[PDB]
């Protein structure tokens, strides 16, 4: 998911 | 495992400086169609969600959760953030919702859009009780981190960790409330009530969520307007 | 208004005694079930329900002070959170099911029988483990269900000033409760927030529920009591 | 409605 990603590049 | 440490005044220090920036339209104050308000508002909310996972990040406790969990209640909760947001912006506003600085928009531009002036009622009513409590802007962002940490956790093994955990910190949010409400000279009573009033808010914005939630998912199929791929999946984590 | 002269322990009292009974479902055990079967139990005890929650909000101070046109709304906007909150405090003491009545006690699995509706249970259900971990009281029951009443449909309209202070009683009645029970200051306001914000949980689960609930009448999987039908198209589905 | 005349005595 784009969530996903988004949450980890801070 | 830090959140914990925090006393109430650097609770609402860390919320004061987690806030996102307000952002503005694309808007060309050229006449509305159907077709163009709701992509205005649309881009907005979509790059709005960019800077809402940065907040969330900064709440205290977020972080300490699992990158599932983070996901499940952001999931939840994006649209009751981006909702208590607006409401917040057009506190000072009556009769008028603050999308952005240069698009303002009263109830009657509400029916620029099929079934949304309905939502703009909605909207619109929870400002003017904002503005008829005299909410403060500490009090605002206890309620927003409220709405993300709550709103979620009820659908969530060592999965009671991260739900006890949770709790931990909504009960730290509430000593934060009630702090700032000590501070303002309100007597024991009074606390009290203002807390729930301010909590029993959240109930109705849930609802205005929910009913977003299927207007945007109606607008969707009609394809009135191409939503992004990020909208799209935090739309289709509600599964309607 | 006589609501507002009211004691914590005269609220008490008087919501204790306004308390509906539990009624029993018309569960036919010779037959097995089908999804219509199943939703015609359901809609059959929720209308049976429904006349008594009518008679049980005139109960409730401050209720029949507003206007029939403020009444009715009222009802109108909460009825499917008020059944669900009662649902959910009678399936307390079991875990993993829900009691919708004395003779139909429900698990997830049987849930399953509905298209849609297992999603629906295992909300209630998780609201009502949330509720026994608490170990939510009576009196703090019956106090969170008129706060509903009251508050669901109150930002949909003085009247409404009325009505905050009403709700502004329940709330010192809680709290008076939860002193009466020994809690300390602290936990005092820590519960109340943990109480109602359950709340925002009760009001995901009705629109939910009626959104499944018009997705079954308009499939013509059940027919709805003309009462039920009214309530339904209250929300404008 | 029969929620309005229901309301009524
Ligand atoms: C366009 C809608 C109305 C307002 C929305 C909306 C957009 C924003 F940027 C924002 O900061 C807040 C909002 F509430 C998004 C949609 C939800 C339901 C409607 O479709
Ligand atoms: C049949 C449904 C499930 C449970 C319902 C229901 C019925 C009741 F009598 C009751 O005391 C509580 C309920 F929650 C009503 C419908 C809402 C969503 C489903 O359609």
């Amino acid at each position: 998911k784009i969530l996903h990603r988004l949450l980890q590049d801070s | 495992s830090l959140a914990l440490s925090l006393t109430a005044d650097q609770m609402v220090s860390a919320l004061l400086d987690a806030e996102p920036p307000i952002l503005y339209s694309e808007y060309d104050p050229r006449p509305f169609s159907e077709a163009s308000m709701m992509g205005l508002l649309t881009n907005l909310a979509d790059r709005e969600l960019v800077h809402m996972i940065n907040w969330a990040k900064r709440v205290p406790g977020f972080v300490d959760l699992t990158l599932h969990d983070q996901v499940h209640l952001l999931e939840c909760a994006w649209l009751e953030i981006l909702m208590i947001g607006l409401v917040w912006r057009s506190m000072e506003h009556p009769g008028k919702l603050l999308f952005a600085p240069n698009l303002l928009l009263d109830r009657n531009q509400g029916k620029c859009v099929e079934g949304m002036v309905e939502i703009f009622d909605m909207l619109l009513a929870t400002s003017s009780r904002f503005r008829m409590m005299n909410l403060q802007g500490e009090e605002f962002v206890c309620l927003k981190s409220i709405i993300l940490l709550n709103s979620g956790v009820y659908t969530f093994l060592k999965s009671l960790e991260e739900k006890d955990h949770i709790h931990r910190v909504l009960d730290k949010i509430t000593d934060t409330l009630i702090h700032l409400m000590a501070k303002a000279g309100l007597t024991l009573q009074q606390q009290h009530q203002r807390l729930a009033q301010l909590l029993l808010i959240l109930s109705h914005i849930r609802h205005m969520s929910n009913k977003g939630m299927e207007h945007l998912y109606s607008m969707k199929c009609k394809n009135v307007v191409p939503l992004s791929d990020l909208l799209l999946e935090m739309l289709d984590a509600h599964r309607l």
